[PDB]
């Protein structure tokens, strides 16, 4: 089903925001 | 430019939340040139 990253808090909000505005 | 911030203004609530801006504008944009 739908897969569940896993990142350490180190740079989320900048490539979140890029995913965001990416796809 | 100034057109850039007034744009900024006019299309920055179609989002609400948020909105470097990059390529990634929250209008749809395209050059036409010679």
């Amino acid at each position: 089903g739908f897969v569940a990253g896993v990142i350490n808090r180190e740079r989320i909000p900048t490539f979140e925001r890029m995913l965001w505005r990416v796809c | 430019k100034k057109l850039r911030e007034v744009l900024h203004e006019l299309y920055k609530h179609l989002d609400s939340s948020a909105a470097s801006q990059q390529e990634y504008y929250p209008y749809v944009y395209y050059k036409i040139d010679c």
